[PDB]
């Protein structure tokens, strides 16, 4: 549903 | 110690959709908007009596309050597939209890349908 | 038994005068409604100002004696000069002893304010008429009776007030030029004396209705006298200090130092510039010591809306932001009047922080003018800086919704203020963030209002410190929503996350592996059943594909293939749960990206995988439905077909001329169903009536019908290649839609194939000289005849009927000259029927096409068709185009009017037209047009306007067409004219004003 | 309880129909030209009991002007009424105030710009300021889509009662009530208004 986790992920690394 | 510093209560609400209601104006052989807001279907705990109250948005001013009679029978409109037309013989939303012909509109078919669904599950109920 | 007072032959009894006004205001129902009828016959009786002088003398009613005093003013107005010499003096005799008694009446005076304002209003039109021409010494005498009373003083305040009023602020529209610069330099050359009395009352004291009346006054000659009276005297001082410390003398008086604000004033002097910086010192001063300190929470103050405080709040936010924007810098070197300056912005903000937002886009303004001037201005922020950070929490907490217009006034503040200082501004932001996150703030409207003002300053900052702040706003915004519980809460923060992030594709752009988990996360939410969620995917996904579309259709690093293929490879399993027009606004969007990829043969392979669905949809259905058309009858297919067309569409507007392949898939097949649908329509209102039209089967087809050409224009509109559109489009789409709408019913013609032709026209209409006229044929006498009845009936039609004669009218003037001589009679008759119009859509568009034939007619020179052309419209469109220039019913196409009369005169004084315009028997031989032009239209003017005298028509004339290579001034005589009709007895020189 | 209003503007600004609307719910698409004045009570129920406008309606258009500012005579309260699609409607305000101010010295006033229903607006938000230096409040309205069609009223109700936490609350719902020789005429009416196509069936509702 929602869950934004991936945004964290690929946010946390660039 | 220190001293400190609408009559819809009694019942219950069966179906609630948008919908705008018109009225028609048989000397003008014409339909009028009577108002836009929420139609519900309240019944009377007290009775177990099922009654159709509609409200305008904003003024909150009623523009439909009439028993849901199990004689009443709904009626397609020539141009929509999602209104209903009716006889209603008493309706107090402006008072006394007056005679309409009523044109009530959804948003989809399928709002009207399942409209139309309650509205004759609501007549049983008042069948008792 | 109300109607006697109708009765003139008897004398008019007051009594029953007095209980039909008393029936008519204070009564109700049946017997209010046949009172207005009456007095309005009576009122409108043009011998009732006769017997005025009866009701204002012997009635008891105040507003019998107001509806007396109307009448008398509609007399005065209109027919005064028409009048016996004794009746004018008699009514001014009668006007003036009326107010000189009504004002000894202490009791009369107190009481019956409005009879007495009226009273002052009809001697103040008898002013315009006789003033000072015919009464040199009203103002000597009107100084003179001030001194004796009180009454008097005050009432004579409003009656200058009311003149003031009526010669330089309303003087414009209701008398000609002439008369106005007759007026104005009477006024102006008597001030001095007038001045003299208002300086004399405001400093002597001290009855306040006398003060008050006598500001307000003041107020309105601020409008207009030299800046001397208001520098060269001590009345700066009396306003700033001495008036505002009362409240009844206080709104006024802040209303007049506005004004102040705006004089004329030579920005050289430094004595002046001393007395501004002085009276705006003075003034913050009298509202600190006895209205409220800068502290104060104005907010609250406006809220509880005690008095007249909500008035107050709103002049002062006028008064300190006009003077501020004018005069500010006089207050920005001086090291004393820092603290003033400061305090004055200070009483902005929190001016600016009230609940009301008329009050808060006015105040808005201002900041807009301080902020830009401190962004380009040198050595001038470091001033504000204290102001402006305050400024920055006050407009990012009031942030709006993205009414649109106040979200980029807001955001254009708020751009500036993050250039001025953007550390302060992230600093602001990210706190704000935190009490969402310790809930301190927290709430649905706060955080969207957050995340609205993040989102706003996009673009402003350093690329690098822009990655670290959207980080940081992200990165907390996640944590956020982890944090709240229940779909709702969780719903709202999702959608602010991606809000921001649509706001930055710089930042998106720089990092693709963040784009695109942003996208496929998007796809989930084209799941969501929850209310909003849909919408607001496909919104960003097509947003942000708007602002990163290259990024989608170049093979990235770390991928096998561009972004736009994987994509469509599952856009089926994407869309599965999305509404017809969500579906629609992906297609679009996908459309945006294809349109970047510049291999032709890799553009068009896109957009052959893109439209797979609906073309295999649509295959399928021409199919089945071409065998047998009975499925049209089916309300699904029906649907099904609108949503395919719908589809290319939505991809051809993103697409344009690219779009041509996919166009010339379902071309040939398209018009075909265009044709099998019209032909059940037919059958449908054949077979039920015209009501057929309103039922949900036959609005299905017309439907379908309207998508088609919809389809056709969009492409058309946007074609690059006009050799493919003349040579494949056109012919097949012409036999498709002219016929079908010339031989249906008027009722069942779509307006919208008027609008695609108009398309056809303005883009191919130079290389289809046959087409045009096939167009004319098919559309024009038809649809003339279905709107030239009423201006009521088929507004579609009536519009789109317009633009297309227009269109038609520039590109292919020579369609017009094919058409039968009767025809194009007609097409004269359509464009005068256009003029007579009330609407805007269809006013504005005859008056073009009627001033584009004139040029197109001109410029053919000396030749049969244009001569014979004058011969048969000339004055026709003289004479139509002067009726509606006079009949008061069409003043919003005044401007085109003038300009195609002047146009239509400017023909004849060049000597254009070779031919006469006049039979040869009508007028002697050798006669210049420019003769017989004067004669048609003093004959015209005198028949349609008898009142006018022969010299009125014949100055006006003679001004008029001398002044017809001049347009400003052409328009100056027409108002002039507009305004001596409405009158008699007006003056032929008044034409000599140019 | 009754206070009277009076409703000031260009002929075809949508004065008549926007009362219309507040009286029966109805939207009037003609443009029926109101002759003088017409007089309409008008009543809602608020928090602080009921409170009732007899509402003013005259006439735009000049030749039917009537009384013209006779009908302002101790009017307690006003609309000016113009046509977001109309600049002209517009340019006249400052006309229209002149003739009602001078009778009505200090009434709270409503600024209206009525029809932002329709897409191609001529009066841009950023050129209405007339209301600014004249205290009057200011609405964008449309008695078509009732876009902020109760807020003229509303603002008016708090300002002449002199509450500014004053609300429109919801009207007492009584219980409704519950022959032979009108069975055949009421089926006359319903099989006329089922064949008479309700009006605009594009609309959202
Ligand atoms: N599209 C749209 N039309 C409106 C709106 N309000 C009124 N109209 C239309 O405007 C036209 C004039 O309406 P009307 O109430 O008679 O205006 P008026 O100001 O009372 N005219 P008058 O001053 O002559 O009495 C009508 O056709 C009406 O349907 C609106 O909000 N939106
Ligand atoms: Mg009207």
């Amino acid at each position: 549903s929602f869950d934004m986790n991936e945004l964290a992920l690929k946010l946390a690394g660039l | 110690h220190f001293e400190p510093v609408t009559m819809e209560e009694d019942e219950e609400v069966l179906y609630k959709v948008r919908a705008k209601l018109f009225r028609f104006d048989a000397d003008a052989k014409e339909w009028k908007e009577r108002g836009t807001g929420d139609c519900k279907f309240l019944k009377n705990k007290k009775t177990n009596k099922v009654r159709i109250l509609m409200r305008r948005d904003k003024t909150l001013k009623i523009c439909a309050n009439h028993i849901i009679a199990p004689e009443y029978t709904l009626k397609p409109n020539v141009g929509s597939d999602r209104s209903w037309v009716y006889a209603c013989t008493a309706d107090i939303a402006e008072g006394e209890a007056e005679a309409f012909t009523f044109a009530i509109r959804f948003g989809s078919k399928e709002n009207a349908d399942k409209f139309k669904e309650e509205f004759e599950k609501a007549q049983e109920i008042n069948k008792k | 038994s109300m109607e006697g007072i109708l009765d003139f032959s008897n004398d008019l009894d007051i009594a029953l005068l007095d209980q039909v006004v008393s029936t008519f205001y204070q009564g109700s129902g049946v017997q209010q409604k046949q009172a207005q009828e009456i007095l309005t016959k009576f009122q409108d009786n043009p011998d009732a100002w006769q017997k005025a002088d009866q009701i204002l003398q012997f009635s008891t009613n105040p507003q019998s004696k107001f509806i007396a005093l109307s009448i008398l003013d509609k007399l005065i107005t209109r027919k005064w000069k028409l009048l016996p010499n004794d009746h004018r003096i008699g009514i001014r005799n009668f006007v003036v002893g009326m107010i000189i008694s009504m004002c000894q009446d202490d009791e009369v005076f107190k009481t019956q304010k409005n009879l007495i304002n009226k009273s002052d209003l009809t001697l103040v039109q008898i002013l315009k008429q006789e003033w000072p021409q015919n009464w040199p010494e009203f103002i000597p005498e009107l100084i003179g009776s001030s001194s004796s009373s009180v009454n008097v003083c005050e009432n004579n305040m409003i009656v200058l007030k009311l003149l003031s009023e009526e010669v330089f602020d309303f003087s414009a529209e209701q008398m000609t030029q002439a008369k106005a610069l007759h007026l104005k330099n009477s006024m102006s050359k008597e001030f001095e004396q007038i001045f003299k009395l208002c300086f004399q009352v405001l400093e002597q004291g001290s009855s306040s209705s006398l003060i008050v009346a006598t500001l307000e006054s003041l107020l309105r000659y601020l409008h207009w006298i030299p800046y001397r009276y208001i520098y060269e005297t001590n009345i700066l001082e009396l306003l700033s200090t001495k008036f505002m410390t009362s409240p009844d003398t206080r709104a006024i008086t802040l209303k007049c130092l506005t004004e102040v604000s705006n004089l004329k004033i030579p920005q050289d002097n430094d004595l002046i510039k001393r007395q501004t910086v002085l009276f705006f010192q003075n003034t913050l001063q009298q509202i600190a010591t006895s209205v409220m300190p800068v502290t104060a929470d104005l907010k609250a103050t406006y809220a509880n809306a005690n008095g007249n405080d909500q008035s107050f709040l709103q002049d002062l936010a006028m008064f300190l932001t006009t003077y501020l924007a004018r005069n500010r810098a006089l207050l920005e070197s001086d090291e004393s009047l820092r603290e003033l300056l400061l305090n004055a912005h200070q009483y902005l903000i929190q001016l600016s922080k009230i609940e009301e937002r008329e009050l808060f886009k006015t105040t808005l303004d201002y900041w807009h003018n301080l902020v830009a001037d401190l962004f380009y201005e040198p050595l001038k922020k470091h001033i504000y800086e204290e102001i402006c950070s305050q400024l920055r929490l006050v407009i990012i907490e009031n942030m709006v919704r993205p009414t649109i217009q106040l979200y980029k006034s807001e955001r254009e503040v708020l751009v500036y203020l993050t250039h001025l200082n953007v550390i302060d501004t992230e600093e602001i932001m990210i706190s704000k963030l935190a009490r969402q996150i310790d809930g301190s703030e927290w709430s649905w409207h706060n955080i969207n209002t957050l995340s609205w003002a993040i989102g706003s300053i996009s673009g402003t900052m350093s690329e690098d410190t822009e990655k670290r702040f959207v980080v940081t706003v992200i990165k907390d915004l996640l944590g956020l929503c982890e944090q709240k519980r229940g779909k709702d809460n969780k719903a709202v923060v999702a959608s602010d996350i991606m809000y921001v992030v649509g706001q930055y594709p710089r930042f998106l752009k720089a990092h693709w592996n963040f784009l695109r988990t942003v996208i496929l996360k998007l796809f989930e939410f084209m799941h969501e059943t929850h209310e909003g969620v849909q919408d607001m995917a496909c919104d960003t996904f097509i947003k942000i594909v708007q602002k990163c579309k290259y990024h989608f259709v170049i093979q990235q690093p770390r991928e096998s293939e561009p972004f736009i293929q994987t994509i469509i490879r599952d856009i089926q399993k994407t869309t599965a749960d999305l509404q017809p027009q969500q579906v629609h606004t992906f297609y679009k969007a996908c459309g945006i990206i294809i349109s970047e990829e510049r291999s032709v043969a890799e553009r068009n392979r896109l957009l052959s995988d893109l439209m797979q669905l609906p073309n295999m949809a649509w295959d399928t259905i021409v199919e089945q439905s071409t065998a047998n058309p009975t499925l049209l009858l089916d309300s699904e297919t029906v649907k099904i077909i609108a949503n395919i067309i719908k589809t290319n569409v939505a991809v051809c507007t993103s697409m344009g001329a690219d779009f041509y392949p996919q166009l010339g898939h379902i071309y040939y097949n398209m018009l075909q169903l265009y044709r099998a649908v019209s032909s059940m329509i037919s059958a449908q209102v054949a077979a039920e009536g015209l009501i057929a039209t309103k039922t949900p089967k036959v609005r299905g087809l017309r439907t379908i019908k309207k998508e088609i050409l919809k389809l056709v224009e969009t492409y058309i509109s946007k074609a690059r290649n006009l050799d493919d559109v003349v040579k494949v489009l056109v012919e097949p789409l012409l036999n498709a839609v002219l016929e079908d709408y010339m031989n249906n019913v008027p009722d069942a013609r779509d307006a919208e194939v008027l609008n695609c032709m108009t398309t056809v026209v303005e883009k191919v209409g130079h290389m289809i000289p046959q087409g045009v006229i096939l167009i004319l044929q098919s559309v024009f006498e038809c649809t003339l005849d279905m709107i030239n009845k009423d201006f009521t009936e088929y507004p579609e039609h009536r519009v789109e009927f317009y633009k297309l004669l227009k269109v038609i009218n520039e590109k292919s003037f020579a369609a017009f000259l094919e058409l039968p001589p009767a025809a194009f009679k007609l097409f004269v008759d359509a464009i005068c029927w256009a003029f007579k119009h009330n609407n805007r859509d269809v006013e504005v568009n005859g008056l073009q096409i009627a001033l584009d034939l004139v040029k197109n007619i001109e410029r053919m020179g000396n030749v049969p068709f244009a001569n014979e052309f004058h011969k048969n419209y000339f004055f026709i469109f003289v004479s139509e185009t002067f009726f509606v220039l006079t009949d008061s019913d069409h003043k919003s196409g005044f401007s085109k009017q003038a300009l195609l009369l002047m146009k239509l005169i400017s023909l004849v004084y060049d000597n254009k037209i070779s031919v006469p315009l006049y039979q040869e028997a009508e007028v002697p031989q050798g006669t210049s047009n420019q003769v017989y032009l004067s004669q048609y239209l003093a004959n015209m003017l005198s028949n349609a306007f008898p009142h006018l005298t022969s010299e009125q028509i014949a100055s006006f004339l003679s001004a008029l067409t001398k002044q017809c290579k001049d347009l400003v001034v052409f328009k100056g005589t027409l108002r002039d004219f507009l305004v001596q009709i409405k009158e008699v007895g007006g003056d032929p020189t008044d034409y000599l004003f140019a | 309880v009754q206070f009277k209003l009076v409703l000031v503007g260009d002929g075809g600004t949508g004065k008549t129909t926007f009362v219309k609307r507040h009286l029966t719910g109805e939207f009037e698409k003609k443009y029926v030209a109101t002759l003088g004045v017409e007089v309409h009570p008008l009543v809602f129920h608020t928090n602080r009991g009921p409170i009732k406008f007899n509402v003013w309606d005259t006439a735009g258009q000049e030749k039917f002007g009537g009384l013209r500012d006779g009908y302002y005579i101790q009017a307690q309260c006003a609309i000016i009424m113009f046509d977001v699609t109309s600049r002209v409607t517009y340019k006249n305000v400052p006309n229209w105030h002149r003739d009602l101010v001078r009778v009505c010295e200090n009434i709270p006033i409503v600024l209206c710009g009525n029809k932002v229903d329709i897409k191609d607006r001529k009066v841009k938000a950023k050129s209405i300021v007339f209301h600014r230096k004249k205290n009057l409040q200011y609405y964008d309205i449309s008695a078509k889509s009732n876009y902020n069609f109760e807020k003229p009223f509303l603002w008016l109700a708090r300002k002449l009662i002199g509450d500014p936490n004053l609300e429109f609350v919801a009207m007492p719902a009584l219980a409704p009530p519950e022959d032979p020789a009108l069975a055949a005429q009421y089926e006359h009416d319903l099989e006329v208004a089922q064949t008479t196509a309700l009006p605009d069936e594009d609309d959202d509702l």
